């Protein structure tokens, strides 16, 4: 559950990410596949060649999905229902993988935005990703 | 934990650049901020009721230093983590009752802090080798539960 | 995140569970302290002898809180903020312990109401207890 | 796992009463219903897209029996769970990539099923000895990760 303070930290930090969302998306996904090889089992059709157009295209969609969530913090299940159908009903992704991707996204944001990634903003982003992860692993329709 | 020479060189090269005072304090400090139930284990350090109090607290920096020094030791003993960490596992598991999942969280926070400090140099490939290392250390700390 | 069907399963099960709420509470707690001795370190002032007045009184309160929750499925953060103050801010309970009490509660409900405890009701109650747990371990005020 | 002789008699006494035909299918069946991601491991079993289809699926019942037969073997071998489950640890960890959190979930679901079946007889004390056993089994199945 997000506090009013968490909501502000998220909205503020997301402003600073600007137009590079897509590129951070792709890097977090690449860090995931390399550091946690069992995750590739969910993408048997991907080319995992560094900088692949597929991974690039995928990172873009993930960062669009996060931008949309930041816009709908008071109704995540509302905003993300289609992605929940995909991950929870169709793909049946083990919730453990969500913690791995969330961690890789934090690693990536800290890597590019060290001065914005203060301990308090790190705390609020971790909670943001945990909340997003619950929704995408829950069957609620 | 089994690293190729490629992985080991990478971990070691980066680790030689680490300021242990600084990095350990920032890792332990972020642990206590991001995962606030962990503050219960460190109640004797004083007030930890805010980010700013946690990160200016001298016992937190001094303790972060002891934690990282123990990590450095684990790094030159990767093929004997269990024997190296035996008494430390006994203390955390038997005397302090620290649930093992908290060892994993502190390992991941240390990876965040390395990324924060080193930028581009902490490549996906260097990260991947560090994940093997922190999981090895977390496992060693938890073995007294097994 | 609870589906409409989960909400109906929880409400209708909780009707059956009814006037014995307090008794199930006491038994789930006792099962937790015996099964998972590390949880007792949060209760240094309790007498742990099996008949204990303290345990029975505490069991009853945990039961009242769950009953309250069932009346407020659409707004758990709102109904439960005083309990979040206590568990998250003051006691700082490690979230692992919530999975242990939640498991003991299910053990106890399956014990006394095997007819109601179908696989679909078991599913909805687990998610109910997971949602309650997330509220009580989160700082959001 | 170390059980007192009183714990061991309580465990074995109750286990002797278990319908090895049915309890396994009930525990596996509930795991798949309550923790729906686990369905992904068992897609070869057919349609698991509802509670009714899961619980009536014969391959689920046949598999549940095999799981329980393994738990039985473990009961005769508590002071050496690691070597008893070595083949199974390699299969689940190295070929199937089941995250170890899932072994713990199955262990607890089996304790739920025992309580459901036995009622008052499954006392808090008998349950406590069973929690030591399922933890031993989970840990033994997870050994190849550690
Ligand atoms: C922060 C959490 C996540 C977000 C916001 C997210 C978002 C998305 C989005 C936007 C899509 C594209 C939808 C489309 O096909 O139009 C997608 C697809 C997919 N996701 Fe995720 N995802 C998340 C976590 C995960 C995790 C942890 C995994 C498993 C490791 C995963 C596995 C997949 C797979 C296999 C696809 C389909 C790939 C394809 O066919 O191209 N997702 N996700
Ligand atoms: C995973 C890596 C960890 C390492 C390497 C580590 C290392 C250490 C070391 C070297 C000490 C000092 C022992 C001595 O006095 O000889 C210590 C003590 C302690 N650790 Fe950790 N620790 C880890 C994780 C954790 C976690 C996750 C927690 C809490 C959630 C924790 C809680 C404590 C506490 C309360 C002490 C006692 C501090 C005191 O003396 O007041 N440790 N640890
Ligand atoms: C579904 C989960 C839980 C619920 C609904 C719950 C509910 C409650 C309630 C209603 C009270 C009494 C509040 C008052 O009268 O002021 C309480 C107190 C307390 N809870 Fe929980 N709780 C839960 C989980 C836990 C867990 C997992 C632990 C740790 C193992 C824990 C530790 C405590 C402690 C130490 C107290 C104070 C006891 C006292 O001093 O009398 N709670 N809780
Ligand atoms: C107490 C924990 C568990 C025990 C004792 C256990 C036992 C077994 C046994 C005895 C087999 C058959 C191997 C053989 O052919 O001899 C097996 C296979 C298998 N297990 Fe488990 N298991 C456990 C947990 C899990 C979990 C949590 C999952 C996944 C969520 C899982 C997934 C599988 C799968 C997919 C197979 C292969 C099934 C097939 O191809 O027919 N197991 N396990």
């Amino acid at each position: 559950v997000l506090s009013p303070a968490d909501k502000t930290n998220i909205k503020t930090a997301w402003e600073k990410i600007g137009s590079h969302g897509g590129e951070y998306g792709a890097e977090a996904v690449e860090r995931m596949f390399l550091g946690f090889p069992t995750t590739k089992t969910y993408f048997p059709h991907f080319d995992f060649t560094h900088g692949s157009e597929q991974i690039k295209a995928h990172g873009k969609k993930v960062s669009e999905a996060l931008t949309k969530a930041v816009g709908h913090l008071d109704d995540l299940p509302g905003a993300l229902s289609t992605l929940s159908d995909l991950h929870a009903h169709k793909l049946r992704v083990d919730p453990v993988n969500f913690k791995l991707l969330s961690h890789c996204l934090l690693v990536t944001l800290a890597n590019h935005h060290p001065s914005e990634f203060t301990p308090a903003v790190h705390a609020s982003l971790d909670k943001f990703l945990a909340n997003v992860s619950t929704v995408l692993t829950s069957k609620y329709r | 934990v089994h690293l190729s020479s490629e992985e080991k060189s990478a971990v070691t090269a980066l680790w030689g650049k680490v300021n242990v005072e600084e990095v350990g304090g920032e890792a332990l400090g972020r642990l206590l901020v991001v995962y606030p139930w962990t503050q219960r284990f460190f109640e004797s350090f004083g007030d930890l009721s805010s980010a700013n109090a946690v990160m200016n607290n001298p016992k937190v920096k001094a303790h972060g230093k002891k934690v990282l020094a123990a990590f450095s030791e684990g790094l030159s003993h990767l093929d004997n983590l269990k024997g190296t960490f035996a008494k430390l596992s006994e203390l955390h598991c038997d005397k302090l009752h620290v649930d093992p999942e908290n060892f994993r969280l502190l390992g991941n926070v240390l990876v965040i802090v390395l990324s924060h400090h080193f930028g581009k140099e902490f490549t996906p490939q260097v990260q991947a080798a560090y994940q093997k290392v922190v999981a090895g250390v977390a496992n060693a700390l938890a073995h007294k539960y097994h």
